[PDB]
């Protein structure tokens, strides 16, 4: 119930829309992280692999 | 046994050495001048790229010899 | 857009929290290309001068980085003489959590602790990493000469 933004866009991540957390735990928003796994496998944040 | 080592820069370092230092020696002592690893060393001397367990001998690197060295630079 | 969502929220939180050590915004109506200044860092040989960088925001922004590109020559093995920055979160370490703020931080360090070892400019590099007393002189003359 934070405050947190979803470090892809800088919005909140607890607005309306799906978040993904990805096996690291990091949290996004799943738009905005799939746009990025699309074409990373790392992690935005710590940048471990997910795969 | 003085001898110089050209950088590719143009700066030029006086070692001293003894004719039976090894090519790894030399680098170490470069490494000691310079900071730089030796793995980042590439010496050459007289056109030959000296080797790391050979001698300033074995390669007919006498005093005032100008030894050459070239980092190795990723890109 | 995504990318503009993301370049106004990244303006925004500059403008409520400037930085010291830098600064930046869209040209004019150009949301997509910013200048911004970075300060040479104290105890570096570009400190006291100020560095101009042009920034462009591809549209697929943030997924893909920003160019980030100096104005300002500078005498750096990092960046070659078009301004271009060799510096790995603009390349393969992009990530999309980066911000236009952090990336002038990186590039500040950059800065301060070249990379001579993976440079741009080999020659600037050989003698960072061969005759630093030289390459300081030369990067203060450079910076003394275009950056102040
Ligand atoms: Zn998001
Ligand atoms: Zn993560």
């Amino acid at each position: 119930d934070t405050d947190e933004k979803c470090t892809i866009c800088l919005s909140m991540l607890e607005d309306g829309e799906d978040v993904r957390r990805l096996p690291c735990a990091h949290l996004f928003h799943q738009l905005c992280v799939d746009q990025w796994l699309a074409m990373s496998k790392k992690c935005p944040i710590c940048r471990v692999d997910i795969e | 046994m003085q001898i110089f080592v050209k950088t590719l820069t143009g700066k030029t370092i006086t070692l001293e050495v003894e004719p039976s230092d090894t090519i790894e020696n030399v680098k170490a002592k470069i490494q000691d001048k310079e900071g730089i690893p030796p793995d980042q060393q590439r010496l050459i001397f007289a056109g030959k790229q000296l080797e790391d367990g050979r001698t300033l001998s074995d390669y007919n690197i006498q005093k005032e010899s100008t030894l050459h060295l070239v980092l190795r630079l990723r890109g | 857009s995504m990318a503009l969502k993301r370049i106004h929220k990244e303006l925004n939180d500059l403008a409520r929290d400037p930085p010291a050590q830098s600064s930046a915004g869209p040209v004019g109506d150009d949301m997509f290309h910013w200048q911004a200044t970075i300060m040479g860092p104290n105890d570096s040989p570009y400190q006291g001068g100020v560095f101009f960088l042009t920034i462009h925001f591809p549209t697929d922004y943030p997924f893909k980085p920003p160019k980030v590109a100096f104005t300002t020559r500078i005498y750096h093995p990092n960046i070659n003489s078009n301004g271009s920055i060799k510096l790995d979160i603009l390349r393969s370490q992009w990530s999309p959590a980066l911000t236009i703020s952090k990336v002038l931080l990186s590039i500040s360090s950059l800065l301060s602790d070249p990379n001579p070892d993976d440079p741009l400019v080999p020659e600037i590099a050989r003698i960072y990493k061969t005759d630093r007393e030289k390459y300081n002189r030369i990067a203060r003359e450079w910076t003394q000469k275009y950056a102040m």
